[PDB]
């Protein structure tokens, strides 16, 4: 029943910021802002966080995002023995994503498998759809982008 | 020449080819009391690595506000961050950008 996504495919196959998918950008969330409080760190041991920032930013995400990510962590481990979900980007303050990226409000993650096997990513993406992410995009050969609706 | 404390901010990173990535940063000299700056260190590592010892380093002159990293691998994601320095020492790292060659 699980059909991998192809490179560059997104599901549902509509724009990320439409109602049927993740909906509109509501504004960047900065570290000092009142809105920063609606992000909480995901400390699930089932998930590897890249944290190249050495700030813990990658762990920060909305509740809806955390719930979907934790479900996906499970299905990754079930699909591939000894492999775990890895998050390269969560909430972001570095600023390299698209203008009005959902990363800027903690509603998106970029992910790989822990073994960095590029040929697992199409199926990883399908697992993310089944885990309930509101939009999943096989954005790069190097990672999958997944996002969620606002709370 | 006090050691710099505050580092540069990388404004953007963009691939120019299958082996090269352009980065442009802002550095405001007043941010470190106009201490003289000898140059910048630009660090890059394949994004598949989470080992902070795996960054390679380019040295750039202190007047530059952009640099092209070359000799990279095609269709490969890199983590990119930077410091400024002088005889006293080095700043903290900049923000960390992620950018793929073509
Ligand atoms: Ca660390
Ligand atoms: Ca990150
Ligand atoms: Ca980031
Ligand atoms: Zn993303």
């Amino acid at each position: 029943k699980l059909v991998p996504l192809a490179y560059k495919q997104f599901s549902p196959n509509v724009p990320e910021k439409t109602l049927g998918a993740s909906g509109r950008y509501e504004g960047k969330i900065a570290r000092s802002s009142e809105r920063f409080k609606e992000l909480t760190p995901n400390y699930n041991p089932d998930i590897i966080f890249k944290d190249e920032e050495n700030t813990g930013a990658d762990r920060l995400m909305t509740q809806r995002c955390k719930d979907r990510l934790n479900s996906l962590a499970i299905s990754v481990m079930n699909q591939w023995p000894g492999v775990k979900l890895r998050v390269t980007e969560g909430w972001d303050e570095d600023g390299h994503h698209s203008e009005e990226s959902l990363h800027y409000e903690g509603r998106a993650v970029d992910i790989t498998t822990s073994d960095r096997d590029r040929n697992k990513y199409g199926l990883l993406a399908r697992l993310a759809v089944e885990a309930g992410f509101d939009w999943v995009y096989y954005e790069s050969k190097a990672h999958v982008h997944c996002s969620v609706k606002s709370e | 020449g006090s050691t710099p404390i505050t580092g540069p901010h990388i404004a953007y990173t963009e691939a120019v080819s299958d082996t090269q990535i352009m980065l442009k940063w802002t550095y405001i000299p007043s941010s470190n009391n106009n201490t003289p700056i000898q140059g910048f260190y630009i660090y890059y590592r394949p994004t598949d690595s989470d080992n902070d010892s795996d960054y390679k380093r380019d040295v750039v002159e202190g007047s530059k506000q952009w640099h092209m990293i070359g000799h990279l691998q095609p269709e490969t994601s890199y983590d990119i961050k930077m410091q400024c320095f002088n005889e006293g020492g080095e700043s903290e790292f900049s923000n960390v950008m992620i950018c793929e060659t073509k």
